[PDB]
């Protein structure tokens, strides 16, 4: 369904203002001769809302080229952009813009208007995103801690940021080849340069590791010290109580054999 | 992602299949100027498929170019994009989806636009990825209402820069084997220092274990003999 009140006048106004202060702002007057105003917006020409339906789809959509006719492609740019009004408006209806039903077609290109600019926004956003998400590996590369199925990661972003670079380079030299010039040392150079920055990261890690390494081996022998100075003690402690629990037996069992042997003179009498 | 057009492109090389098949780049020059279509080959089918399929794509069928429909060109655009390119286009649309910039009074329902502008926005990037390949012609069109004029001829332009690419790898390798150089260095330092961590903890755990069942042994039997002597 359509839950605007596209009828209502006050509105439509303040549509019509939106529309024109837009086309204004990206000089729609002055790319195409037509000139727009407010006025047209109340009184359209079917010309006139050609040229602008025009306009804020190729600002949508700058691939595509019109053919056809209009009549035949505005219904399907619509159903291509899933305009969740569509079913509400009937396509010969297109035909006569100015009359009885105006104010369905102002709303669509209210819509349009408002999809251009959140389109702009959303673009806008994905760049700063891209240029984000770039530097997030490196200051991550460059942060000291965790060990926990990580250093794969680590290695898979290292790949990764070598891959960027040198699907740079290609992308770059392909133009140069389409461009019928071939002059690769301005992408060589460049790929150079991020080759460069990526080895100082990598060995700077490397370094890390080899000093950690070092300095692991010299705890390692410290403690395998003490290891072997506590089981030299253990053994010594263990001999030691051995051969007394030994000698206490000993004579234990000599004594008793003394008692036993004397008890059986005894009983003989 | 675990695949790429380089890495494959290296493991080719170390097959036999030479260079990933092929025939090397293509560069039309035109002087039609009555007419103009860009510097890259149409060439057709077979030789197409056969291509897009060398470069690890399942999804290539004949069947599809010569009779493309919708959410079929999508699937098989995305992993090109992300393949060549080298980005994640569903990260892509979810950065762009994101809140806490706009808020407005008639945007309580930004739904009815939300399908729309995620559409417009892989179009968009489709454009720019093929504006880099000689074509400023990609439009909806290709995406929703597919003809196999166009999608032989996007996808013409897309195997020659492949192809540009094979060609083009030996300048990589001197970078690529220093990589995997430090790579496997720094693999290796990780492994010896697990090593000897672990050996270390292991022996002191076993000699732990060694003298505490001593100790538990000797009270054992020194407790087992004063209670019936006593």
């Amino acid at each position: 369904r359509d839950p605007r009140p596209l009828r209502d006048k006050n509105f439509q106004s303040a549509i019509q203002e939106e529309i024109y202060d837009y086309l204004k702002k990206n000089k729609f007057d002055i790319e195409t001769n037509h000139p727009i105003s407010i006025k047209f917006l109340k009184q359209p020409t079917q010309k006139g809302f050609i040229i602008i339906f025009k306009w804020l789809y190729l600002r949508l959509d700058p691939g595509y080229g019109f053919t056809k006719s209009i009549e035949n492609e505005i219904y399907q740019i619509l159903k291509n952009l899933r305009y969740p009004f569509l079913e509400s408006i009937n396509k010969s209806q297109i035909s006569a813009v100015g009359g009885s039903n105006w104010h369905k077609f102002l709303g669509m290109l209210h819509w349009m208007v408002r999809t251009n600019i959140k389109l702009d926004m959303c673009l806008n956003k994905v760049d700063r995103s891209l240029i984000n998400q770039n530097t997030q590996e490196i200051t991550i590369l460059s942060q000291p801690l965790k060990t926990l199925d990580e250093q794969d990661q680590r290695q898979e972003r290292y790949e990764l940021m070598v891959e960027k670079l040198l699907i740079d380079y290609f992308t770059e030299s392909y133009k140069s080849f389409l461009k019928l010039e071939d002059n690769y040392e301005p992408s060589m150079q460049e790929l150079k340069l991020g080759f460069e920055k990526f080895v100082h990261i990598i060995n700077t890690d490397v370094t890390s590791t080899e000093l950690k390494l070092e300095e692991l081996k010299v705890d390692l022998n410290r403690k395998r010290y003490k290891l072997h100075q506590q089981v030299i003690h253990v053994i010594d402690i263990t001999s030691k109580f051995k051969i007394n629990i030994q000698s206490s037996l000993e004579n234990s069992e000599n004594e008793l054999g003394n008692v036993i042997e004397e008890l059986r003179n005894l009983e003989f009498e | 992602r675990r695949k790429s057009i380089l890495h494959t492109i290296r493991n080719s090389i170390a097959s036999g299949a030479r260079i990933s098949l092929g025939s090397g780049a293509a560069r039309v020059v035109n002087g039609p100027v009555s007419r103009n279509q860009d510097v890259f080959p149409i060439l057709d089918l077979q030789e197409l498929v056969i291509c897009l399929q060398s470069c690890d794509f399942a999804l290539a069928t004949q069947e599809n170019i010569s009779r493309p429909t919708s959410d079929y060109m999508v699937t098989l655009y995305k992993q090109i994009i992300e393949n060549f390119m080298g980005i994640s286009v569903e990260s892509l649309l979810n950065s762009s989806n994101q809140e806490t910039g706009d808020g407005h009074l008639q945007e309580e329902n930004e739904n009815i636009y939300l399908d729309t502008l995620n559409v417009l926005v892989l179009n968009k990037i489709c454009f720019k990825f093929f504006e880099n390949i000689g074509v400023q012609d990609f439009n909806m069109t290709d995406l929703y209402k597919p003809e196999a004029q166009r999608t032989q001829r996007l996808l013409s332009a897309v195997v020659n820069y492949a192809r540009f690419r094979e060609e083009r790898m030996f300048d990589c390798n001197s970078f690529i084997l220093q990589m995997e150089s430090l790579l496997g260095q720094i693999n290796k330092l990780n492994d010896e220092i697990k090593q000897l961590q672990k050996d270390f903890e292991v022996e002191v755990k076993e000699i732990e274990i060694e003298y505490s069942l001593l100790s538990g042994h000797i009270n054992k039997y020194m407790n087992e003999m004063l209670e019936y002597m006593q």
